């Protein structure tokens, strides 16, 4: 809901700019490795928040 | 923030250099052909607040 | 008791010298139940990964100290 306020509120974007976004609570590198190269092979995702 | 750094992109470019596929290869090189957004990041305005 | 150490290098035949290395410090002046088992491991083809032998193979195992060498090419 956030994103689609941010999207309806202002600088309408000619990029169809789309979010993948989780909450986990882990410093652990094999929990970087699964959602950081899941998220490289689905449609090679281009910001990071 | 990042799409004032995308719009300066396609400003400055019309193309988008994309994120890499896997961990586990490394097919050509990492050349930078398409200039990510390090000069892109450096102006950016919002709603008041620099 | 048991300690992992790895070893990073481009060879096998050095980590079987540090394979006989552990079984001379095993000898001398380090004794004894059981503490030492071994881990090592050579260079990665990509360089992006560097990673996967360390926590599913020398983590998951419980290394405590890795030696590690340049690279196969050891100049770039």
């Amino acid at each position: 809901l956030r994103t689609l306020w941010g999207p309806e509120q202002a600088a309408g974007l000619p990029l169809d700019v789309n979010v993948v976004a989780l909450l986990m609570n882990r410093t652990d590198p094999k929990s970087l490795i699964t959602h950081v190269c899941d998220l490289m092979s689905g449609a090679r995702i281009h910001g990071l928040v | 923030i990042l799409t004032t750094a995308a719009s300066s992109m396609l400003e400055k470019f019309s193309y988008i250099p994309e994120a890499k596929a896997s961990c586990y290869g490394q097919m050509e090189r990492p050349e930078v052909p398409m200039h990510t957004l390090h000069p892109f990041m450096v102006n950016v305005t919002w709603d008041g607040k620099d | 008791k048991i300690v992992n150490i790895g070893a990073v290098l481009s060879t096998r035949k050095h980590e079987q010298m540090f394979r006989e290395a552990v079984n001379q410090a095993n000898k001398r002046h380090g004794s004894w139940k059981i503490q030492l088992n071994a881990t090592s491991v050579t260079h990665k083809p990509n360089a992006i990964q560097m990673a996967l032998s360390v926590c599913e193979d020398l983590i998951s195992s419980q290394v405590y100290a890795i030696l590690v060498s340049h690279p196969p090419t050891p100049n770039d």
